[PDB]
């Protein structure tokens, strides 16, 4: 999948 | 026709793709499989890094409803996220 930079707490 | 005794069980599988946002998959896991965020995120990552993962194992009817709901929810949100079933 694609991240959007959050991120990520795991 | 056929027989009796235990039902056949089915694995609900999430498949990886390059376009569904991670945040979205996490949401799916909480929404449709009762995962908390922590477990949901780890499972999303299992999918992300391994290419597929088992979200749950259920009786055929329960499994099919999950899969149908997951895929409908993905399309309605314009994501290609694919949920599928496998006989356990």
């Amino acid at each position: 999948f694609r991240s959007k930079g959050e991120e990520l707490f795991t | 026709r056929d027989a009796l005794k235990p039902p056949s069980m089915y694995k609900v599988i999430l498949v990886n793709d390059d376009y569904t946002p991670m945040e979205f998959v996490i949401d799916v896991l909480q929404k449709f499989f009762s995962y908390d965020v922590e477990r949901a995120t780890q499972l999303m990552l299992a999918v992300h890094y391994q290419g597929k993962a088992i979200c749950g194992v259920f009786t055929a009817e329960v499994a099919e409803t999950k899969v149908a709901m997951v895929n409908k929810y993905a399309r309605e949100n314009e994501h290609p996220l694919l949920c599928t079933l496998e006989k356990a």
